[PDB]
């Protein structure tokens, strides 16, 4: 399920280097069943592995195998595979009550908003300022006319 | 495999006869240029005849691309040892008066020395003095000649194989397949000619990108145990002691025996001491395991990743984690070459079988093409989208092509001709989207990541909501209602069990 | 390219060898190689140079 | 293990035959020395000393 696995039955693996379709990989332990993958779900469909190393000993080995993965399986939960992909659908259940619950959440924005469309606000403080700034020039002006009068 | 980026630079540009009486060609020159391609890809290069109605391809193979440098000396660094001998002689005449060099005699070899054999070595004939007396040997009151000589030897025999490099340019493997059939591979470098096969002389190009900690970094190996090791190492015979660098000479066979002729040292290598008529050797030759910033065969220095790669001519590699370097094209250039072209194309017409595949992803989508002729291989697909060609066999057989789409539900029409013949095909098939994978624990990088699709990263309203509601022609509207009727029943489920709960919560506290 | 009349000074064409192939590498640089390479039409500064 | 000295930079073990006494005190270095400190007249060997 992880990936391939290489088994060495002559001696240990000293170091070998596994090939994909569009991906390589390396790793060495030094023991008889070893353990190679490449990445989670790198490899969905028919492909070939090639796999070509050298044992201990001055040993060259050269294996060939075409292995069956699976095509149908995303397995993605928060990632950009979900809102993306839907003929699958590996979770069922699921884009009916994420529409009725974005569905839900929209009518209550809308009830919340129109709270505040019919029924504190800009047309009210905006005259505060303006008639200051009115009394400010009305100031003014009985200042200018104290010095016309002096 | 499959086949892409077509580039057709040089169609109808031959200059031949009625060749051999029937049908042959001459040659073929000009210049092309292919693109970077994914590791495990194939480029295809057609040619065009003007007589002909088609030709064969030339595939292009790239399997691993490492990090590897240029050679710029190659030489061999033995193992030596202290080994020297003296003799003890008396004066008796007036050859040992005063001094036993007059004024520059350096030939300190009365015929009896062993340093005329072939196992020897390299030597310094030097001298020094002695005791005398009725105790050391002597029975005159004057110094005695006591000579010494001292050399090198190797007992085990262990080679070493040092290649000093500093310019660390990307490279990466060809496995090119003529038309006529023969296979071969050949390493090509980043600007550097690849020892040029029957004119075709393919070239990879980098982008120069720089390093962290790499400035004094060498691929001494070793041939015996097979033991390699990352280690600064000398220059050439120009070099400086304290460091490697110690007595080397010019050929393997030269490495066994360490004789003159050959072998290079400059000075300082061998200490000589005595105290009385001994004339002791000392070694000051350290070994390889003995200067600093001494790597294994595993390194991890920095973001690279140094591994070891089973290749000949090179055994050096490392691949950093997914870089999506800019570009990677090659340079092809022909000389000369010839080519025999079949012109007796008869009626020939295939059809689409079977059809998978990711999204515009990395490895496409695979179709399977299934063809029926009496010719070898003369066939050349081209429709909108993308382009591949491929090579066929005598008879009825079963062939697997991949080519690029931009589209969920692939339902179009292309058009298909195998020599002078055309006919058309369709395509229908459900395709499915893959991203670039995730980085797991335990894994490493191989060779290189050439590039990963990920431009749109936003969802399509067309292949999306698709399979939620059903398809048809006139119950899409159906299936709307419906769903919005049972939203809008569930809502109102929802608030009359909220309503019941604020009221079980304000009351009965 | 023979002698007598082509001149060229020294450090023009690389070699390198590792088992009795001493092979030859390029260096030369075409003209669309170096910096500020124009074309016919040239529009740099006030002047415009035309052909 | 390369143990460095505190005081030690210009020390040799100079030791007398006869009397078999011994004493620490800077010495001169080879044939080509300068006249002003120990480095006085020399000779070869244990005999050319007495003469
Ligand atoms: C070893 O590497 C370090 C860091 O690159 C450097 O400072 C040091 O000089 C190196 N040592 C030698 C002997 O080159
Ligand atoms: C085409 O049909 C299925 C579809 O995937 C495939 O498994 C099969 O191998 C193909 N047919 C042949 C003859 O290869
Ligand atoms: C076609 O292929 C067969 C078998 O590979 C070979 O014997 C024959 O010569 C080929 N013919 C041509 C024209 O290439
Ligand atoms: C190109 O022109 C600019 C501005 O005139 C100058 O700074 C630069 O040095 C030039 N490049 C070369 C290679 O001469």
């Amino acid at each position: 399920n992880g990936g391939v696995r290489l088994i060495t039955l002559t001696s240990e693996l000293k170091s070998a280097t596994v090939c994909a379709s569009h991906f390589c990989s390396s790793a060495t332990s030094g023991k008889k069943s070893t353990e190679i993958q490449f990445h989670s779900g790198s490899l969905v469909g028919r492909t070939a592995i090639h796999v070509k190393g050298a044992l201990v000993d001055g040993t060259e080995f050269t294996f060939e195998g075409s292995c069956m993965f699976p095509d149908g399986c995303d397995a993605v939960d928060c990632t950009f595979c979900r809102e993306f992909l839907k003929n699958p659908q590996c979770y069922p259940a699921k884009k009916w009550l994420f529409i009725i619950i974005v569905i839900l959440l929209g009518y209550a924005g809308l009830m919340l908003l129109t709270n505040v469309l019919k029924a504190w606000g800009s047309w009210v403080i905006a005259p505060v300022k303006l008639i200051f700034a009115i009394i400010k020039k009305l100031m003014r002006t009985v200042s200018c006319l104290m010095g016309k009068l002096m | 495999e499959s086949c892409d980026e077509m580039v057709h630079a040089d169609s109808k540009l031959v200059s031949c006869r009625q060749g051999s009486g029937n049908m042959k060609e001459c040659v073929t020159t000009g210049r092309a240029l292919l693109p970077a391609v994914n590791p495990g890809q194939e480029a295809c290069l057609h040619f065009t005849a003007p007589g002909s109605p088609d030709s064969k391809c030339l595939k292009i193979k790239v399997k691993r691309i490492n990090l590897k440098c240029k050679k710029s000396s190659s030489y061999f660094v033995p193992d030596a040892r202290s080994r020297c001998t003296s003799v003890r002689r008396c004066r008796w005449a007036g050859d040992c008066q005063s001094g036993c060099p007059p004024h520059s005699t350096s030939n300190s070899f009365s015929d009896d020395w062993a340093g005329k054999m072939d196992r020897a070595g390299l030597g310094f004939s030097g001298c020094s003095d002695g005791c005398g007396g009725a105790a050391c040997g002597c029975f005159n009151a004057a110094p005695s000649c006591i000579f010494w000589r001292k050399w090198v030897e190797n007992p085990h025999g262990i080679i070493w194989k040092v290649s000093p490099c500093a310019a660390w340019v990307p490279s990466a493997v060809i496995e090119l397949t003529m038309p006529s059939g023969e296979v071969r591979t050949f390493h090509p470098m980043s600007g550097i000619p690849t020892q040029v096969f029957k004119g075709v002389s393919v070239t990879y190009l980098g982008s120069d990108m720089e390093v962290s900690g790499l400035t004094d970094l060498c691929e001494i190996e070793e041939l015996k145990s097979k033991k390699l090791a990352l280690a600064p190492c000398n220059q050439a015979g120009m070099g400086v002691v304290g460091k490697v660098g110690e007595i080397q000479c010019s050929s393997e066979e030269s490495a066994r025996t360490i004789k003159k002729d050959g072998c290079i040292w400059n000075a300082d290598l061998v200490g000589i001491e005595l105290r009385v008529d001994d004339a002791v050797c000392y070694s000051k030759i350290t070994s390889v395991e003995a200067v600093a910033n001494y790597s294994a065969i595993p390194t991890t220095i920095g973001g690279l990743r140094f591994e070891r790669s089973h290749d000949s001519l090179g055994k050096i590699s490392g691949s950093p984690l997914d870089i999506t370097a800019i570009r990677g094209s090659f340079s092809v250039n022909y000389r000369g070459l010839r080519l025999s072209l079949s012109e007796i194309t008869a009626t020939c017409t295939g059809e689409v079988t079977n059809v998978s595949g990711c999204y515009s992803c990395m490895t496409g989508a695979k179709v399977s093409i299934k063809l029926h002729s009496s010719k070898n291989s003369t066939a050349h697909v081209r429709c909108k989208g993308d382009e591949t060609a491929f090579s066929v066999l005598e008879g009825v057989h079963s062939y697997t092509v991949s080519l690029s789409f931009d589209h969920a539900v692939v339902d179009e029409q292309c058009q298909l001709n195998c020599g002078g013949h055309e006919s058309q095909v369709t395509l229908k098939g459900n395709l499915i989207f893959l991203d670039v994978p995730k980085f797991v624990d335990g894994s490493y990088m191989q060779t290189y990541h050439s590039s990963v699709p990920t431009g749109a990263n936003i969802p399509s309203p067309t292949d999306w909501l698709n399979a939620l509601f059903g398809n048809g022609l006139s119950r899409w509207i159906l299936g709307v209602i419906g769903v919005l009727l049972g939203g809008l029943a569930l809502f109102f489920l929802i608030m009359s069990l909220f309503k019941l709960g604020t009221k079980q919560v304000f009351r009965s506290r």
